């Protein structure tokens, strides 16, 4: 699940 | 008592047939001779003393049930005034009546309840010329306040009332009337009241009170013996009274909220009622989701020792109230709450600032104030940690001591985010305590705060849904949009939607229960976001923010793959999403759905029912799109193979369950929304290619690599072929 | 072990169900039963309960284990069951490892077959789900409705004990929904969604049979059966082949009482058994056998009644007399409220518009209508005090609103009783001017006539060449009644206008 947190942390910031 | 009315009547007509003015004072203010006791007494209400109501409380209340109108609206007023000055024992006497052994006498103290409730209008005219400048009545205290925009419409107007005055063209203009009419429904409005054309009300607190067991009593089947029965006579009672008047029914079960911590029996009684009527007319629906509004608005702003409780306790039905309140839109409501500073409690996406600071108060009152600066990232772990720095503890007790607010009494979990809690930027700073506390009752607390918030969450998913639920066949897509776009700019979409707490899963104490919750919350998070999807438009232009909605969807199958219910859930809803948004999924989306799947179907080897629906869900798939799914499986698999990681034998099983017809053992075919005989979305690949040989999968794997030998899906996919 | 076992198995699973001692001397495989049960209470891991309840699934199924435990060691079986069967069962339950539940559930419904199951299944259910402790209930809602999600519908049709269990937990379930902690509330209400369908057919056939069976549980039993179809309405709960087979049941029973001499609230024609001669019948004689054990056998297997509530032909009932009374009455409202909210179940298939014609004709007998000669059977003194009738004209008002195409279909029906039941006496019906008013009537029987009336007049064609009549005639006793109010010239006890004779009538403002 942080796997996940970090990945759709790193989708927003590059967005 | 009846044979004296008649025989005051016959000596009124005797009177009559006597007989200028007299025929007027007659006919005018005698009316009948046996209301002249009731009558006069309600004229010294006043003077009465407290032993003159207690005394005249039970004639008044036998004389309910009189023929004579002058009768009945008499003993009523003066019922209500002895109610309104010895509440206790009109308390004692309605619950001795509605709680009586007889079916009769229960019948009966409906039906006496009814008619109080018709002559609740003709007190204050009884009374006296000159009242309501003494005998002071108290005026019902209204805590909280409601929207200052209304949330919904206050009612339906009836199409083409009788009572408001006013070929093809004409033959259609008939042909929309009839429809109209059938449309609309007459008996949930009160046809009386908006029927009489163009004064205030007496009904105390005891009265409201007695609404209580009259809704228990819409369940009592017990008949008399003329065959009427207790239910239904209370039905048409409490029908009636919400068709006319809501706020005057609900006025005592509101202001309890406020009064004491009564919210667990409030939204029982109120399910109550709604399942025993079964519907809630528009009125009762607008008026109860505006008090239920604002009364979260109101233990949101007043620190209350139960305010958290009752937000939980009213957000478990605010989504049962709203899926009745008409002309409710979600922008409206926005603009409402962020107006009421209220957006945060019942929806799901509200977009707040943070603190960016608060204070933190040491044990010791002479102690100096730390001042911590929150952080987007920051959780009430880091700031307990500075805190226990801060504080000169040695170390010796840092599980004892705990980050607690005083002013709402919450104990903060310290994987919680700061800002979460603390959402809004005002100028004063949140005051947090850092109370030393024995670790075990610091982490029931913990549990039991945890507990209330996962269930305000899951209500607010349900009130959520339930709204969008609601909304017509038009405004679907403009709702849905809005939704899409709100949960995008939400700065904490997928982790609200996903997070949990591992730090108390693993409490044999209060541990079980807030995984029923997780699962439940997930389970909901999947719904909520498969109706977004079936609502937008099939060909809503994606790109990498899909997978910020559909990690959810794999979030929710990290945490209960093993659930059947969350698997088929998940199985259905991603179906769903690949039939809907076809063309994505042709081309990718499998990519953001497949190494979930694979990854849980190669974890899970020991589970077959897991790895059944896994395999249930993956033929489907290749029913849908044949070619494309496999390909992207192959992609998907290919970063996963390992030579933990996706075994090269567990995807050989995948594709073996893939030749052959599987069984719907979980009926994951029953909650797909199209659900027919699953055919090939596209046309091209339609065939009877019902069977997937791996013979066919190797020829992929070879066409990939022929295609474009140095690509890097070329090595993909010869790994794939290695495998 | 257990793929030694699956070697040594006859490999193909029996039928699941059919429709002190001492510990050695036993078969070996009462023993690895036992012990497997044994060691089973000792361990939490899913993978080291999955593979003992397959072992056991090898053993108690795939083979007549516990059926030759019960013929040749009842002893052995007893202990067995009240010990540590359904109990050990019951705790391998959980929603996070359906896997577990997958084989829980087809051994716990065989011991449900097996004697001594039912009775430890039922003090199970009632001890957890009238718990004070709120937590206790919160998980017995998850494990009823895990053991739900796998029921086999097949194997419950056959067994009666089954039925009753089932039927008595989902029960409590229902009650769970309706629960006074909001948590344990929103919980089973969003679990009973979880559950598929063909699950809930089962369940509903369970209550069905329990009504059918068990008189004293029929009212509870439709509420039940109302809250579930407002609940989950996909599934049929509540459908017309339902009420169907309810009016057969009630009509049997009141056949029955009238060849007893005694009255009962139901008519004696609508079911098709006529119990004067069975001919030899086989489903006609089980029904009235079923029917007569029901009615004299009134201490059959435990009652829901008392327990869901939340935290030689002839026999009479003792302090409950008004059983039959409130159980026309629900099953009538329950109709009516059915029919409100009905979306046009009818001519889905042949089978449901059957069931409708049939239910429309069982409505017609049940006013006492008689479509064959077209008149009433009964004085309009009687259709006032009828049970029938008192539970119509309460609902009719809303069925007609709410559902047009129903309405359109009632039209006729509903016109015939209005006109009648305002009449004083039958005479009264035969004027061509009506002079009759709505005296006769509850006070607040009037208003909802007048609704009934009043959604008719709104939203329904009533210049049919036979509505129309009596739909004038039905205004005509409108204007009686208003003019009432004023007599103008032209038993129990009361007034008399002296001058003409008639009796004083007076209505209040919201009849008016
Ligand atoms: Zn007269």
């Amino acid at each position: 699940v942080t796997k996940i947190l970090r990945a759709c942390t790193r989708q927003r910031m590059l967005s | 008592y009846l044979h004296h009315s008649r025989s005051c009547a016959r000596l009124v007509r005797a009177i009559k047939l006597l007989y200028s003015g007299m025929l007027k004072y007659i006919r005018f203010q005698v009316m009948s001779l046996s209301p002249a006791p009731l009558s006069l007494l309600i004229k010294a209400a006043p003077i009465l003393t407290e032993e003159m109501y207690g005394d005249i409380q039970p004639a008044a209340w036998e004389l309910l049930l009189s023929m004579d109108e002058h009768m009945a609206g008499a003993a009523a007023a003066m019922f209500l005034l002895c109610a309104v000055k010895v509440p206790d024992a009109v308390s004692d006497m309605l619950m001795s009546e509605f709680h009586h052994a007889e079916t009769v006498q229960r019948l009966n103290a409906v039906l006496k309840f009814h008619t109080l409730w018709r002559f609740r209008y003709q007190v204050w005219p009884r009374m006296e010329e000159g009242a309501q400048q003494i005998f002071k009545i108290p005026p019902p205290s209204i805590n909280f306040t409601l929207p200052s925009p209304v949330l919904g419409m206050p009612s339906v107007p009836m199409f083409d009332p009788p009572w408001v005055p006013q070929l093809k063209n004409l033959q259609q203009e008939e042909e929309k009337k009839r429809l109209g009419r059938e449309a609309s429904l007459i008996t949930a409005i009160p046809i009386t009241q908006e029927a009489c054309y163009e004064p205030q009300a007496v009904f105390p607190a005891c009265i409201c009170a007695a609404v209580l067991p009259i809704v228990h009593l819409m369940e009592d089947g017990e008949v008399r013996e003329d065959g009427v029965a207790v239910s239904a006579v209370a039905q048409q009672v409490l029908w009636n009274c919400l068709i006319e008047d809501p706020s005057t029914v609900l006025r005592h079960f509101l202001e309890k909220l406020t009064i004491s911590n009564r919210q667990d029996e409030l939204m029982y009684m109120l399910r109550k009622l709604l399942l025993n009527i079964g519907d809630f007319p528009a009125q009762t629906s607008h008026i109860l989701f505006n008090y239920l509004v604002g009364l979260i608005m109101y233990f949101v702003r007043t620190p209350c020792e139960w305010g958290m409780d009752a937000i939980s306790a009213t957000l478990t039905f605010l989504w049962e109230v709203v899926g009745y309140v008409e002309g409710l839109f979600f922008k409206d409501l926005k603009q409402t709450m962020k107006k009421e500073q209220c957006e945060v409690k019942l929806l799901v996406t509200a977009s707040m600032p943070g603190t960016k600071t608060l204070v933190v108060h040491g044990q010791n009152e002479c102690d100096i104030p730390t001042q911590l600066p929150v952080h987007e990232d920051t959780q009430f772990e880091a700031l307990l940690k500075e805190c226990l720095e801060f504080f000169n503890i040695p170390e010796s007790q840092s599980t004892h001591y705990f980050l607690m607010d005083k002013r709402w009494n919450l104990i903060h979990y310290n994987k919680t985010y700061v800002r979460d809690i603390y959402p809004f930027r005002r100028s004063v700073s949140p005051q947090l305590n850092l109370v030393h506390m024995h670790p075990e009752k610091g982490q029931e607390l913990i549990q039991k705060q945890v507990f209330t918030r996962k269930l305000e969450e899951v209500g607010r998913v349900l009130f959520l849904i339930s709204l969008t639920q609601k909304i017509p066949t038009a405004h679907k897509q403009s709702h849905v949009s809005m939704l899409q776009e709100d949960l995008l700019r939400l700065p904490s979409f997928p982790r609200s939607a996903i997070d949990a707490e591992f730090s108390l899963f693993s409490d044999p104490q209060a541990g079980k229960e807030l995984f029923g919750l997780d699962t439940l919350q997930k389970s909901l998070w999947i719904q909520l976001l498969e109706e977004m999807f079936l609502g937008m438009p099939s060909e809503f232009p994606w790109g990498d923010e899909i997978m910020l909605f559909l990690n959810v969807f794999n979030g929710a199958l990290i945490l209960h793959p093993e659930d059947s219910a969350l698997l088929r859930q998940y199985a259905a809803t991603v179906i769903n999403t690949a039939v809907h948004f076809n063309h994505l999924f042709s081309l990718s989306g499998y990519q953001w759905i497949l190494p979930t799947m694979l990854q849980v179907y190669s974890d899970y080897e020991s589970n077959p029912q897991l790895r059944r629906a896994i395999e249930f869900a993956c033929h489907q798939f290749y029913i849908l799109h044949r070619k494309p799914f496999v390909l992207q499986l192959f992609a998907s698999v290919a970063p996963l193979l390992e030579f933990k990681g996706v075994s090269a034998q567990c995807l050989f099983d995948l594709l073996q369950s893939l030749e052959g017809e599987t069984t719907d053992i979980l009926d994951i075919l029953e909650l797909v929304k199209a659900e027919k005989p699953l055919k090939s979305l596209d046309f091209c690949y339609g065939n009877e290619d019902l069977t997937f040989s791996i013979s066919e999968a190797i020829k992929l794997c070879v066409t990939v690599v022929a295609y474009a030998p140095e690509s890097f899906r070329s090595l993909q996919m010869l790994m794939v072929l290695e495998a | 072990a257990c793929e030694l076992l699956e070697r040594l198995a006859p490999k193909e699973e029996s039928r699941l169900v059919e429709p002190k001692f001492c510990y050695q001397q036993l078969p070996v495989t009462l023993r690895l039963i036992y012990t497997i049960f044994q060691e089973m209470a000792k361990f939490e891991e899913p993978d080291i309960l999955f593979n003992m309840l397959n072992c056991l699934k090898i053993l108690c199924l795939h083979g007549e284990c516990l059926y030759t435990a019960r013929k040749d060691h009842p002893q052995f079986l007893a202990y067995i069951q009240d010990h540590m069967l359904i109990a050990s069962l019951w705790r391998v339950v959980k929603s996070e490892f359906s896997q577990l539940s997958s084989l829980a559930v087809p051994l716990l419904l065989h011991a449900l077959s097996l004697p001594h199951g039912a009775d430890i299944f039922w003090t199970i259910i009632n001890g957890n789900f009238n718990s004070k402790d709120w937590k206790m209930r919160f998980e017995a809602v998850e494990k009823v409705a895990v053991i739900c999600r796998f029921l086999d519908i097949h194997s419950v049709t056959k067994n009666h004990l089954l039925k009753y269990s089932l039927a008595h937990a989902f029960c409590c379930f229902l009650t769970a929904v309706e629960d006074v902690n909001p948590a344990v509330a929103t919980r089973a209400g969003l679990l009973l969604d979880t559950i598929k369908r063909p699950a809930l057919q089962g369940l509903c056939l369970c209550l069905d049979f329990q009504f059918d069976t068990v008189v004293k549980d029929r009212p509870t039993i439709l509420s039940k059966l109302l809250l579930l179809h407002f609940l989950k309405q996909d599934i049929p709960a509540l459908s017309w082949e339902f009420f169907v087979n309810r009016f057969e049941t009630l009509s049997l029973e009141a056949q029955l009482h009238l060849d007893c001499n005694k009255e009962f609230p139901f008519p004696t024609t609508i079911t098709a058994v006529r119990t004067n001669v069975a001919n030899l019948s086989d489903a006609a004689l089980w029904k009235i056998k079923r029917a007569r054990f029901a009615r004299n056998r009134q201490k059959s297997v435990r009652s829901l009644r008392d327990s869901v509530k939340g935290p030689t032909i002839k026999d009479l009932l003792p302090e409950d007399a008004g059983i039959d009374h409130q159980t026309v009455h629900q099953l009538i409202t329950v109709l009516m409220k059915f029919m409100a909210r009905d979306e046009s179940s009818a001519e889905s298939d042949i089978s449901s518009a059957k069931a409708f014609n049939t239910v429309k004709r069982h409505l017609y007998v049940l006013l006492g209508y008689d479509q064959q000669e077209g008149c009433f059977m009964i004085a309009p003194q009687k259709m006032r005090l009828s049970t029938c009738f008192n539970a119509f004209i309460a609902g009719i008002a809303q069925v007609m609103d709410y559902n047009i195409n129903l309405g359109k279909h009632l039209l006729p029906l509903v016109v015939q009783v209005l006109k009648y039941c305002s009449c004083p006496q039958l005479r009264h019906y035969f004027q061509q001017p009506p002079r009759c008013s709505l005296w006769s009537l509850k006070p607040h029987i009037r208003q909802m006539w007048l609704k009934a009336l009043l959604v008719i007049l709104y939203k329904y064609p009533y210049r049919d060449c036979d509505v129309s009549k009596t739909l004038l005639h039905l205004i005509h006793i409108t204007v009686n009644t208003l003019n009432a109010q004023y007599h103008s010239c032209k038993t129990v006890m009361a007034d008399k206008c002296h001058d003409c004779g008639a009796i004083l009538e007076e209505y209040d403002e919201e009849t008016l």
